[PDB]
Parts: C-alpha cells; structure tokens; sequence
C-alpha cells in the first residue's frame, strides 16, 4: 500500500494578460485536494476533508509553493519557447511532479515537462540532470545543467519536502481519504434482431480502481472478448464504469458480470 | 501535436423516466486545452450547468467533465456539442438511453 | 481601538474639516508669491511651525539650510530672430519666466523642433539636432530630461513652451517657471548636506546642464513658427501652428543671464511620538515654496499637511489613538528647484533615518482634477494602497476607488520632479505619491494662474476632493503605525522580479552569444520568492502579542527596500542607487538599455560594462534574498 | 551562570586541553603543504568540518568559492647579473619561492637598494629609483606596500630578501613566499563575491602591481651585493654585507613567469546559536591554507579554532552556558593571497551581516613567542581587551597581562596582511587580533621551516602559551555573548577623535590661509562626546532586565562602528571605507597626508580635493554623533 | 544666603604623554567634593558626604562632564597656544566655570580662561560672545564667535544644567555641607625689649568666613592697626586664622581679641 | 607672568612639646603649578608626608598644602624647603614655635 502526492501544472502562451501562466492541481492518493486558478490567482480547496482539516499553517505553505511553482514554471516556459524560436505562436507547457511513498516508507520522486503535449524533459534525481525526450529539448537540457543549482534544488524538494508534506496530508486524511465506498453493479441489455448487447455498470463507487469482467456459464471468458472497463467520473468524487458484451440473440441469461473491488468483501457477481 | 476530443455522454444512475438523474458529457484526450462544451435538451443549450476542473493525463492530453441535474422523459432528447480547434463543425453526440 | 474604530474616528474627524478655508488662507497676499528663500516663504514656514505647536505635537522643530538656487539677472533674457550676420530682425520675446539652473549664455543657430524632447522623439527626428537650438513642448517628461536629451545630441540651448492642445489656456502671453537640474537637492552640495559645517566645498552636480534653457509663451512659439517650415507631424497631435526647422535664411538667438543666488531654506517638522517603538516612524510631507501663487503646486499640499497633523493630534489626545510608531509631518522648501529641502534633509540625517524611517508619504499636487485617482509608489505599498482604495470613496462618483483589479500592473514609477523620488531611490525608504487628477496636466502649474480662484473654479467640489485625499493619506498613516504588523507587502517584489525576467528574454540570444547564462538570475528571483514565503510563514506562526519576536520579523521587513540600493556604486556620484527605481548603470533598466544597443552592431554596446552590470544585478538580488530569508547559517 | 562562574568553567576546561596534540596533528604528511585550493587544503577542511559536527554545534556548513590565485609557471623565474661589457651573464639564483600577483615579465637595469621599501625610506634615498630595479628587506610593511611604493617611483621589478640581522636564520639558501596584491580577496572579483552567479565578469583590482616582484635567498642577496658599491647606512642597522646600487658596468635582469590559476576554495563554518538574540553574533576565525607547513602561520590558529569550538560546545551542552547571542567559528582558505576566503565571505554575505555580526576575532599567528603580548583592534574593544588583560595570566611570567596602563595609546592599527583588517575597514565590524610574540618577526613565516619541529623547539612551553591565547579569545567570546550588555566601549572613540584634532593643529596655519575653520570639526568631536555620554546615561537609567529597552540601546551601539564607514565613496572601488582604519582619500589620515604636501609649495597639494576631504570627514563625524545621540528630533 | 557650584581646570603643555591635559576640581559652596586627576584619568571623591550620599547615577553624569570638559578644554588649549604661535614652549591654561544661586533662586553663571596665569577670555552669556582680556586673545575671540554654536552651548550649560546639578548637590548635602563648627580662639604673645607682639589664633573651624579684630581697652581699634586676618587651611577641611598686633612692652593686658563667626551665637572676646 | 611661592609653616594646634600635633607648610600665590615641597626635621626630609589637592585662586595663582603628623620637642627643628622655577636655591622657612 503506497501513497502518493503530486501536482499538475498547465499553461498556455498566447492567452492571458499578466505574466505567470499556470494553473495547478494537487492530488494526494489520486484525490484532488487543491486548485490554483488563472483568474484571481488564488488557492481554493477541493474536497471537504481539506477545506476543514487542513490547518491555516499548512495552507499557507501550500499557497506559496503553488504560487512559487507558477512563477518558476512561467520562466521555464519562456525559456523553452525561446529555445524553439517560438513566440508569435501559441504553445503549451505542462509539468507533473510528486513523490510516491512505499509501505516501507521509501520514496520515489518525479518531475516532468511536457511541451505542446509531448514529453520534453524528465528530471533524473540520481544523476542531477535531465533527459531530453527529443532533439529540440537539448538546448534547455544543457542550459539547465550548467547552472548546477536547479538540479540540487529540485532533488531536495523531491527527496525531503514532498515526502514530508505527503505525511502531513495523510495523517490529516485518515478517515475521508481512505473511506472507500463499494459499487452498485447493474447488468442491463439492449436487444435487436442483429444481436443482443449486454451492459454491466458499476455505479457510484470510490476509489477508482475496480475490476469488471464477464462470466459465460458462470465461467471466466477471455479478456479478448470484451473491451477493458471504461471508468468515467461523476462530478462528486464518485466514479462509474461499464463493460459491454455482444451475444447471440437469445443466449442472454448465459452470461453474468463479476465485479471485484476493495470496497467489497467477496467478488460480487450480478445477473439481470 | 494537436488532438481531437473524445465525447462520452451518459448518466450517473441508470436512466429511469420521471426520476431526476444526472447527464454527463466527458471530453478527454484532446490537446489545446481551449475547448467549449454545451449540454443540449431537444437541441437547446441548458443553463445551470456544472463542470469539474480541467486537468490532464500522462500523455499531456486534457480532460474535462460537465454535468447537469435533470429529470429524464421519453419525449426529451439529450446531447452535448463539443467545439475544438481540431473540429470543423461542433461535433455532436446524443445520449444513448442504454448507456 | 482597532482598525474599524480608527477608520471611523478618522472619517468623522474628516467630515467636519474645512480644507477649503486653509487652501484659501494659503493664498492671501500674506504668502502670495512664495519663492524658496523669500520672506513670504519664511512667513508661511513660521505659520506652519506655530500651527504645529498649537496642535501640541510631541515635538516641533526646524532645520535651516543655505543652498544655491538660480534667479533671473537684472538683464532681461531674450529670444530674437536674427539675420545671417547676427543682425537684429524680430525680437520674439523677453520672457517673464525662466528655467532655474540653465547655463548663463547667449547662443544662436537654427531652431529645430523636437517633440516633448523625449529620447525617442529625437531618435525619430528627421532633421539632425547637432549644433542647433531645439524647441519643445512642456510635458511627458522633465525640463531637465528634455535639456539633457538635447545636450547629449549636441544641441545648443532649448526653448520650452505650452501648446494650446496639451495646455488649453486662454492667455497665450502666459509665461512659466521650471528647473533643468537633472537631479534633486542643492546642485552645489551633490550627495551631501547644505550645512555650514560643510564650509561648502567646490562641488558641482553632474546633473547640471551646460547649455541655456528658456521658457517662452505660446504666442512667442507661434511667432517662431512663422519663420519655420515643414508641417508638424499629425502623429504628435499638436497645434496646427507648429513646424520644425527655421527657413534657411533665418535663425534664432537665445540669450539668458540667470544668476546663482545663495538663500536660506527652512524645513519645518512636527512629530507625534509612537507608544511602543517611537524610534521607528513614517514621514509625511509637502512642498511649501512656489514660483507664483502655487495654489495647486504648493497650497493644497501644505493645507493637507496642516489638517492631517491636526486630526492625528486630536485622535491621539482626545479619541485615545495610540500609534505604536511615530509620525513626522514635514513642510519643505525649495521644491520648485528639485525637492531641495527634502533631499538636504535625507543627506543630512542619513545615519538617523537608516532602517528607522520606514515609509514616506508625499502630499504635493494631490488634487488636480476629479476624473482619475493615480498612484506612484514602491511595490511594498501596493497592498496597502489597494485595501485603501477598496474602502475609500471617490468624492464625486461616490463609488469605491478600487475599480480596476489590474491597477497595480499599470503603476507608473516615481519621477525626478516628485519629492517622493529621493526617499525611495536615494534613501531606500518606501515612498508613495497620489492624486485626484485628470488625463490632462493641470495647465497652470508653474504659472501665475495657479491661484485659488482658478483651482476652485476648475474643481468646485474642492473641499470634498481635498477630504478624499486627506482620507487616503490618513489611512496610510493609521495602517502604517496602528498595530504590530507593518503593512509593507514585500511579496509584491516577486512580480517586479518576474517582469524584469520577462523584459530580458528578448535578449536571451545576445546573452547566449556572449557565452553567458540567465540561469543564475533566474534562480535568484526564485530564491527571493522562497524568502518571501519563509518570512510570511514566520509571521503566520508568530504570536502577534510577543512584541519582541514581532520586532525581529518587522526588522527583516524594513531592510527589504534598503537591500535594493546598489552596494556597488558611490552614493555621492550616484545618489539614486535603487536598482529598480534609481538612475545609473547600476540600475536594472540600464542593464536592459545597454543590451538594446547590441542590436545595431555598432560600438554603442559596452560588453565589459554589461558583463559587470549582470554580475552585480544578479548578486544584488541573491543577496536581497539571502538576507530576507534570515540568519546566514540558515541559507 | 554569571561572569565569575563562566570565567572558571572556561578556565578549568582550558587546563585539561591539549593544544600541542592538535597543532602537531595539523603538521602530519596528511596536511603538510596545504596551498589554498590543494587536496591537502581540502582534506584539512573536511577534517575541521567533521570536528564541528562531532562537537555537535547548532549547525555546521561550508561556502565554496572559485578564485584566481597565481602560481609559478613551468619556466623557472630567475635573477641574473648581465655584464654590460661583453654581455657576459652570471646567474644569481633560480628562486624556489615567489610572490603571488607579481606581474609576469622580465626586466633588467640597475639594482638600487631601498630599505624595507618604506615610503619614507624611498624619500630619504640618495640614488633615484626611477627606471631601475629595487631590492628590499622583508619587514616593517607588506610586500604589496613595498612593491606599490617602488612602482609609484617608476622602479621596475622588486627583489625581496631576508637579511641575517632581522631574520637570523642559519640556512641562507632558504627561500620564501608572499603576495603583492595591495588589497584583500580575489583580486579578480574586486568588491564583489567569487561566485558562479557572478559569471566572473572582467574586473581587475586596482591593487594589482604592474611590475615583476621576486623573492631571493639571503645568499643571492649577498651575491648581488658583491656587484654593488656604497656602504649600506649604519642607520639601517642591517648586515655588514649590503650596499646600494650596482657597479655602473653591471646590472641585473629579473625574470618571472608566474601564471594565474583558478582554484576552488572552501570556507568551513560552525555556529553555536544564541539563547536570546541568535540573529546577532560574533565571528571567530583562522586561516587554514599555507605555502609550506605553515605551523605558526596556519596550524596554531586552526588548532585554536578547533579547541575553542569544542570548549564552548561543552560549556553549552554540559556546564549549561547560555550565550544570549550566537558564535560563529570559521576556517578560511586563500589567506596567504590576502585574506581571500574571508573577504569573499564578507562581500558575499554583506546584507546578512549588516548590523548582525557585531565583532570579529582573528586567531592567526596568535603564538610566535613569549616576551610580549601585542594587540591590534577597533577602539570599541579596548576596554574589553583591558579587563581581559587584567584577569588573564602570562603563560610564563605568571603575572597578569595588564602591565602597562598606557598600552591603549600604543596600539598599532590593523594592516592589510591581517584577516581582521577587512572585517573592520570594509565590513564595519569591530575586529581584533592578538599574539604572544617577540620583538623579532617569527623568522620562518612564509618559509619551508615553519614546521612544528621549529615552533616547539623555539617555544617549548607551546601548549601553555597556546592555552593563554585560547583563554583570551575564550574570554572575549564570553564577554561578547554572555549578558545583556555588549562589551563594546564606544567611549573609546573620543580619544581617537581628540587625537585626530591634535594631528591637525600643525596645519591650523594652512587651514587659516585657505580661509577655512577647524571649529566645525572641533564642535563635531564635541557632539560625539556628548552623544557617548547620553548613551551611557541611557544605559545607566535602564533596567538591565527589560530585554526590549536593552535591545534598543544595544542597537545604537552596533551602529557605531558602521557609521564610520564613509557614505561618500564606492565600496567597489574603495572597499576600505572606514575613515579611521581604511585606505583612500576618504580616510582621515589621507586628509592629513594631503595637508602635509602643502608644506613644500609645489603642485602635490590638491586644494579642492582637500576642501572636499574636510567637508566630508567633518560631516561623517557630526553624523555619527547625531545618530549615536538617538532619534532625529532629539538632536 | 546664596549657594554656588563651580569647577576648576588646570593644564600644562610640555608635561604629559597622552593628550587630554587637564585636572579638575569640583566645589559646592566652596567645598571640594570631587577631583579629576592626571595619572589614571579617574574621578575620585573628596569629603565623606559625597563619597556616600552621591548616587551611582549622579556620579556617572559627573564623571562624564569632567572627562568631557577635559577633552573640550584640551582642544581650546591647543587652539589658544597656536594663535600665539606657541609650541616648543611650556604654557598653562586654566578654566573656571560655575553658577551662583541667590536666595530667590535666580542664577548667575560664569566661564573664564586663564592663559599662562592671566585673564584671557571671559564668557558673556547675555551677548553670546567673549571679551578678550588682552590683544593676543582676540584671534581666539573671533574664531569662537564665527562658530555661533559654542556660545549657545556654553550658555545652555550655565543657564540650565549647572543650576540643576547644584540643586541635586544641595539636597544631597543638607547635614554635612551646612554643618558649621565654631572656632577655638587663643590669644598668645611673644615678648622682647623691642616690643611685645600679640597673636590671636582662631583654631579648627568651618566654614572659612570669619571675623578677627583687636580691641584696645575693650574698644574697636582701626583696621589700619593690624593686617587682615590670615586664613590658612588644615589638611582636613578645617581652617585657622590669626591676627597680629605689636604693642608697647607692658601694655599687653590692655588689648583683647574679638572673633565673630556664624558658628557662634554672640561675638566671642578672648583675653590671654 | 611667573610668580614665586609664599611659604607658611605652622601647626594645627598650639605647639606643646610631647603632644603629637601637625606640621603644615602652605605654599600659595606661585604660578607655574610645577613645584616641589619637603618637610624637614633637623634638616632631614620626612617621609609619610601628606598633601592636599593642588588648586588655584581668582588670580590664577596656585596653592598647595602639605602636612605631617608629628610630636614636637624643644630639641628638634622643623622647616620646609620649597623649590620653584622662580627661585635660585630651594628657599627654606623654619617653624617659628610661636606660630
Ligand atoms: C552659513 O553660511 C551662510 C552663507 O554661506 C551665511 O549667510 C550664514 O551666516 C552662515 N552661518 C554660520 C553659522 O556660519
Ligand atoms: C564555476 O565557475 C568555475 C570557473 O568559471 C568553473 O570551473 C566551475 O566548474 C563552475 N562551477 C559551477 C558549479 O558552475
Ligand atoms: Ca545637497
Ligand atoms: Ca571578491
């Protein structure tokens, strides 16, 4: 059981009116808890357990780190555009950074840059350098590696700070963050002369990880028979996923739906 | 590299006329985050609509979720039109009662 | 009492205050024309010094300086059109006004028309200015700047006038006054105080022009235009009468005989001692001298100073107001010659103000109109200025001043003609200036028509507008001395730093060519941001009740503005050391200005100068950050 | 615990401390020759950085600098006699030592003998130095000074040697090292830090000599003397071998090829956080690098630093000592090239030290003999030094150090070769240096013989003497951080001021001739005295228990040394701004030096320079007084 | 009954070894209470009522004022010598300054300089200037009057401070300062054929003011008959004075001695 | 202007052999304060001598008092020699038993 903390940043060039181009998202165990917006550059909470349990202190640290990253990435974005001779063009820069803590508490950190929707630079902590995902990224690669400071700082964050803030967020979460709700599975089905299609929906559950597979004659079919579960989101931290199966008009009842989920003791098998 | 959105219309709970449910439109995989979405009822844009926070996946592709509270009937038709730069005309996707 | 109570006490106090009476009282023949050093000046000084005593302030004292100004000689100055042999021909005017610190000389040559005299205007001019007299419009910039720009292009002499478009005055025979010293303070005691202890050594401000400069009426300008050719660019949006360059056959002869005159200046002060840390204080001031009646240029300001000093004396003695820090009220003289009184004070008591005076508020020209409310000040006072605009109401619109949420990114920096300029650029004291002004310059400034009659006739709701000004100044004062925290928002400097980085990417190519990097400067603004965050955090985790730990944090705050003064240049030769708002190669803009020359690959660009400029600006910033973060070992 | 208890704890701690072991440990092949930037240097740095961690100090960190020093090239440097008649060559020596920062060049001409190279020695010389090579004795002054004096007289090249009289060494073939940079710090980052952020712009210290300078053995000197005539003045009290000027037929050719070398320097720090005001602190340091073994020049100092850091860590962790202020322990490198490590720190962290670091104690060359105990420091530390001498006992005499009650009026000021010099002259941090020395210079300094073997053999009671040194440093530290009052006696500056007035009456005639008065300067030292009295009074009437009111008064004290730094010169071009102990025309001595020229009525004297010198020194003093007296309005 | 406070300063040029050339004496009602010495420039007390009754605070003020005056006068001494072209010469400068408070509390102040034992400059408070006692003093007179500051300061001291410190010293004295002891008068007489001389000594008294006159046949003789009383000091704050009278060998008993003193109720008349 | 001292020898209390009294020597009116004084007994300088603080009068003339504790006898002679610059040889003044 490993937990994770990671922030997402996204900015566009042409659009705006006053420097600082990024919006950010904070996720603890894939749970959006904070959002740094464009208009009225402020840090609003997401999810009730943070908009209450988070101390006034921690929130300050959070606000600053986000505004800081905004500024830091805004510079990087400008740097990268310029090393591409880009300017009168509209581009995008995206950054993802965070740490992942394992059961034994050991940590793994990451920091990635995405120029115009594609891998550009990946920070490598163990060697204090970056790996250019493409030729046009090498200029920036070098420009950052001469400095020497940047890398050491980025590592310090991933190795020391990030893990620390993840801890604070977990203790602060015990209750609503690990609060897992089981799915409401419902097998439906549309019929035609052509064939009969079966739809097995797993409703309003949490977290997102879940298993949905069809069972022919109460037996396990092959993954090749159906497409992978299609997880969708509801505007309320709950998800729903469904799997479809086309079967010979009439053999309906011959197929069942098996749904495994940590929010359930034993695997639930539904039949319409 | 630009990417066109993937529109998916559906309901929170299994459609059941008379029961106030929820109509979702979930665009994903598109790139230039700049995108507009509207939820239509019988061909009309619905107001009092809500949406989540724009975000993106590993491949830097953006995804956004729109949703409105609604009460389904067999008379009314629901669908969302998504306008992006990668599209000539605002691609529309109707809501398949089954999903 | 708490903010809300103070806010109200101040408010009511204001509602029953008559500014109109004071402004008008300051325009009686008793102090009509009050040129710095004149009896009328001294009279108004004594009046103010006495009002301070009446208000019963902790203490009221005065400073006395002997400075050198310039006045017009017994011989008239003149502008004459001459014939190729020096022959008399027209005699355009024997100007009533003059420009202090112009060079005493008489020159003649072709009269070319620059526009406003902006460095750019000369740049885009067609006719070369080299070797000839230039004529320009008042506005956009300082006379000293105009004259300095012309002189750098080898012009000789400068004639200044007010076109009817920018200055829609009826009387075209109207003359005006100004000074051309590219600096502040007594130009003969540059970088040090005008005190007898000094025995006034021979020292000449490098900001003194070496060519004559004269003021001429609009009428005169038009008469000169009657001997010039070439339609004035429509782009200039100016009178249909001007034209550039005189007819090859005709040329002008400017002659100015202005003479230096040593005078005695009086700075009247008043202080309201603080209740917790009296050793720290705010300074609020206004210019008292004026060339003519100076109603708007001097009266309103001084009126505001008197009232403010009164209201706060009451609040303290009656309403039981208890400012933790002190408040100084100062009435300076010789402002018309370049904030001389004020500069002499700063240079005189430098050691006493260092990290003690933490903010300056200027009241000069606070009321010139109604349409707008402009503001110029250190970024450290932006937040305070904002909050103040959100709770203060426009004297006419009735609406809140805060109407534009992007106002901060449109703030124009302090200029040489503003008394606040020296405080921020030289002293390192965050300063601020503001007004209820128009999009048009108050036409009568520096003229004989800047009288009460004109002031109220133009803005009839004077008393109400004056009150609004008094209210914003009043609130700044409360906010700055009221409680444990200084409302100085050092976070605002992160936006300025980022903006400098933006102004710099257009030169990333050049930087790359010189084999240099911008990464260290980049990491510097980074470290500053970190530092601001660390300090805001320290405040957060502090018990606002422990007056000791709070002293320590506020000390870090007071040092912020100071650490932006360049520690690598001479304060005597380059008084305006502030790398953001000063003047000189140590300046951040100057670094950009040099870099811009690298475009047209010709001499101009000084690379070694640049490599040094970069090294120092970079370190001045990392240093400011390393200090802001606290304790050397914790870096 | 109180002074007496601390005094004792420290004392016993010392009695059980083995300095001998440490000094000897610092001379093992592990760190034998430790030239700045060398591995052995870095090794000793890591050793110290680790000892700090072991001592468990609040925090231990390091600073890393990239500076440019100078080393000898692959080509040998040489001194050769070139025989005019038939260009026959002798070849006196291919010197083992060298002078860092000498100009790389090869010159030849007549060899004239100056003495020590003192500005006076050249003055009283008979043979003009113009155009020829000069030979001088080590001593009395710095190499840089010698070279700078010779160069100002148009000499070319300088040869330095140790005569047997001043330096009674057996081996006459012994060579030595030194540097000729007339300043401190990395001479290629003058007035700013040697940090990569700087991108090392092209900047050259104006203190860098423009002629070659070489070191020669005594033997070589005598060989050159065998080709010179004219008995060396008996007045010089030097070897019976020297003579001035070479035989008209013969002349010498000096050739040095030294090359610049960029290196990495490491400054290791350690701090013991204070218990009340940790933000204020004392700095104690010692040079780590050395050309040869550097036992006395580097070892003893570093040994002292290690021990002191240990004893105070215990006292704090065991004996429950609780210093109100912090203590920093620093081991610097590149000291042999002019207190480079230390200067780079001060220039790097300027903003962080300002009014925070309040005293510096240097430990370099603390033990060189037994006969005497000398001291050089800011007058602000005289009283502290006195009290300390009254209660500390001579390691051999057993008697108290305080033996002369006029010691203070015989204190010699800090010189360029002392690491304490930059702290006081540039930083404005009262500093001090002291030693158990002899009337003779420790002969082996800068040589290969400065080893432990020699050190203890010369002074066998080393451990005891080292202890005495450690005890005086220890006490300074206690006294400075121990309780509410800073033992900085600002009253001591009244005697310095009066003395300046005395140095000035011999020029009252000149002052009178220039139509100037000395009355304002006179009233200035008067006002300073008043100020000191007012401050001592304020302390008197204060409850030493109110840590707030006491903070305020101590702040006024910390600003005293700072206010003597000239606020009128550029710190970059003139780092040593202290008007009493710096260098440059802003200096008080410089004012006298100029005035002295007015005697021989010929050019030299620059009157306008003087009139300015006077105006500024006068005001720098009145200003220091007006600040010391507190609150502008209370002047 | 008027009280007085005054300090005396005295310095010599040639003699010394370290600037600051003055020693000083402090007197309250002509009672030496303090002494600033040459060797080990320190302020020692004189008389027990000060070396105990004087607060630690007041003593500090006193010490500083004395050290200050030392420095200030040392400068003046240098100035004055130089305006006389003196240097390789040994001269002396003496200064006396103080205030005199009348019964009605009104005060009179004074400040005088004595160059080489003669009047040189006398400070005149009411006109903020000095009066040169001789031509060679005029240079200094002018040099000080240009300054303007000096005079204002000196006046401030005499008008404000001096009076104030005299007050403190009086309250602090009530008891041992006004403690007056009466004289022990003793008429003796030396005889010879030539004539018989009568000596009337008034022993161990305090203060110093006293009246001693001879009485012939119990009647008042003329002041012309004898020399004025000769007041001498004893090393203990007590004085003694005597008056002599030569008389025809044999008429001894015809003369008596009358001694008036505040320490006595009615005038004492002694006979041998 | 220089001034020669005025030496005055006397006793604290009327001389009375056998009774320990006090021998004073009081120089006054001299100028150059620099002056030396010794109290003699039968022509010998006495040690354990005391003196007051040098001071001066309105006319800037200095005065100093020396005094020793002593027991008078008709055999012993007492006097003080004063050496000043205004004197060729150290002027001596013996103690007249009567005064
Ligand atoms: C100061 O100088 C001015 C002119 O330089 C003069 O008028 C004034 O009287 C002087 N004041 C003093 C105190 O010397
Ligand atoms: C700093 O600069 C020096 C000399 O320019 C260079 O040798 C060194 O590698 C640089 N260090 C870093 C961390 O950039
Ligand atoms: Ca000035
Ligand atoms: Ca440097």
């Amino acid at each position: 059981r490993s937990h994770s903390l990671h922030y997402l940043f996204m900015g566009a060039s042409e659009q705006d009116l006053g420097l600082s181009l990024f919006e950010a998202l904070g996720y603890v165990d894939d749970q959006l808890f904070v959002f740094y917006d464009h208009e009225s550059r402020r840090v609003e909470p997401r999810t009730p357990w943070v908009s209450s349990r988070i101390s006034s202190q921690m929130w300050l640290q959070l606000s600053q780190s986000l505004k800081g990253w905004d500024h830091m990435f805004t510079v990087d974005f400008w740097t990268i555009m310029e090393n591409h001779n880009h300017s009168k063009e509209s581009h995008t820069l995206q950054v993802i950074l965070g740490c992942e803590m394992q059961e034994d508490n050991s940590t793994e950190g990451y920091w990635k840059y995405g120029y115009d929707g594609q891998d550009h630079l990946e920070f490598c902590p163990d060697t204090l350098d970056w790996r250019a995902a493409e030729p046009r990224a090498w200029p920036t690669k070098l420009e950052w590696e001469r400095h020497k400071i940047r890398a050491r700082q980025n590592r310090a964050y991933l190795e020391r700070d990030c893990p620390a803030q993840l801890q604070q967020l977990l203790e602060l979460g015990r209750g609503v963050l690990d609060q897992q709700v089981p799915p409401l599975v419902k097998v439906t089905h549309h019929v035609t002369s052509s064939v009969t299609t079966l739809r097995c929906r797993a409703l309003n559950y949490y977290p997102q990880n879940i298993t949905m597979k069809w069972l022919k004659d109460k037996q396990p079919m092959d993954a090749k028979e159906f497409e992978p579960k299609d997880v969708l989101p509801n505007g309320d931290g709950t998800y729903q996923g469904w799997i479809t199966l086309a079967v010979p008009p009439g053999e309906e009842q011959r197929y069942t739906c098996q749904v495994e989920h940590p929010g359930l003791d034993q695997p639930l098998i539904v039949i319409w | 590299i630009q990417r066109t959105p993937k529109i998916q219309v559906y309901s929170r709970h299994p459609a059941e006329n008379g029961k106030s449910n929820f109509l979702n439109c979930y665009v994903s995989g598109f790139h230039p985050s700049d995108i507009e979405v509207d939820l239509l009822k019988n061909g009309e844009r619905i107001e009092k609509v809500e949406h989540s926070d724009l975000s993106f996946s590993k491949d830097w592709s953006f995804y956004l979720l729109y949703y409105t509270e609604f009460t389904p009937t067999e008379k009314d038709e629901y669908a969302c039109r998504v306008n992006h730069v990668t599209l000539s005309q605002p691609k529309i996707v109707k809501w398949d009662r089954d999903m | 009492l708490y903010w809300d109570d103070l806010k109200r006490k101040l408010s009511e106090k204001l509602d029953s205050t008559d500014f109109t009476s004071t402004i008008k009282l300051l325009n009686e023949n008793s102090y009509v024309p009050r040129e710095a050093g004149s009896q009328k000046d001294e009279n108004l000084a004594l009046y103010v010094e006495n009002q301070f005593r009446e208000f019963k302030l902790s203490k009221v004292w005065r400073d006395q300086h002997f400075v050198k100004i310039q006045v017009k000689d017994s011989a008239q100055n003149s502008v004459i059109i001459v014939d190729k042999n020096g022959r008399l021909v027209y005699l355009v005017e024997n100007p009533g006004g003059y420009v202090a610190y112009s060079k005493a000389a008489t020159v003649t040559g072709k009269l070319v028309h620059a526009n406003f005299g902006t460095k750019k205007d000369f740049e885009d001019l067609y006719t070369p200015v080299n070797g000839s007299i230039v004529i320009v419009r008042a506005g956009k910039i300082t006379f000293a700047e105009k004259v300095a720009n012309a002189e750098s292009l080898n012009a000789i002499g400068v004639l200044i006038y007010m076109d009817q478009t920018k200055f829609p005055i009826v009387n075209a025979e109207l003359s005006f006054f100004g000074h051309a010293h590219l600096g502040t303070g007594d130009p003969y005691t540059p970088g040090f105080p005008s005190f007898n202890h000094t025995q006034f050594p021979p020292s000449r401000s490098s900001g003194l022009p070496n060519i004559p400069v004269q003021t001429i009426s609009r009428a005169a300008a038009e008469k000169l235009f009657g001997n010039m050719e070439g339609d004035c660019p429509s782009d200039w949006k100016t009178d249909s009468t001007c034209r550039m360059v005189t007819s090859e056959s005709k040329n002008v002869k400017l002659t100015v005989s202005n003479v230096l005159k040593e005078i005695k200046i009086l700075n009247i002060f008043g202080v309201i001692k603080g209740f917790v840390e009296p050793d720290h204080y705010v300074v609020v001031g206004a210019q008292r001298d004026a060339w003519g009646p100076g109603a708007a240029k001097s009266g309103v300001g001084t009126a505001l100073l008197l009232k403010l000093a009164q209201m706060f004396s009451d609040m303290v003695l009656k309403d039981g107001f208890q400012p933790s820090r002190s408040i100084i009220f100062a009435s300076w003289s010789a402002g018309d010659f370049g904030s001389v009184g004020a500069t002499e004070w700063l240079e005189g008591y430098l050691s006493s103000l260092h990290l003690k005076a933490f903010t300056y508020i200027n009241l000069d020209k606070a009321v010139l109109g109604t349409s707008n409310f402009k503001v110029s000040a250190s970024p450290l006072l932006y937040t305070l200025i904002e909050k103040t605009m959100q709770n203060v109401k426009h004297p006419v619109t009735g609406q809140f001043l805060y109407q534009d949420s992007n106002w901060a990114s449109k703030v124009e920096k302090l200029t040489l003609d503003n008394a606040a300029f020296p405080f921020l650029a030289y002293s390192g004291i965050p300063a601020v200036s503001f007004c209820f002004c128009e999009d048009t310059d108050y036409p009568y400034l520096g003229t004989t028509m800047d009288t009460y009659k004109e002031l109220i006739e133009r803005i009839p709701e004077l008393n109400k507008v004056a009150r609004a000004a008094a209210e914003v100044a009043g609130q700044f004062v409360i906010k700055l001395t009221h409680d444990v925290e200084l409302n100085l928002d050092y976070e605002r400097y992160n936006s300025q730093l980022l903006s400098f980085v933006r102004d710099l990417n257009q030169y990333r190519a050049d930087i790359k060519e010189m084999g240099l990097s911008l990464q260290w400067l980049y990491s510097a603004r980074g470290d500053f941001f970190r530092a601001t965050s660390r300090l805001t955090t320290d405040f957060g985790n502090a018990e606002k009740t422990d007056r000791f730990v709070m002293k320590k944090l506020n000390d870090r705050v007071m040092r912020v503005e100071y650490h932006f003064l360049s520690p690598y240049v001479s304060p005597k030769e380059s008084p305006f050391r502030h790398v953001f708002w000063g003047s000189g190669s140590h300046t951040l803009p100057a670094l950009l200005e040099n870099l811009k020359l690298r475009k047209q690959n010709n001499g101009a660009f000084n690379e070694t100068l640049f490599r040094n400029q970069l090294a120092l600006a970079t370190w001045t910033i990392q240093g400011a950050a390393n200090a802001l973060s606290g304790d050397v070992w914790d870096i």
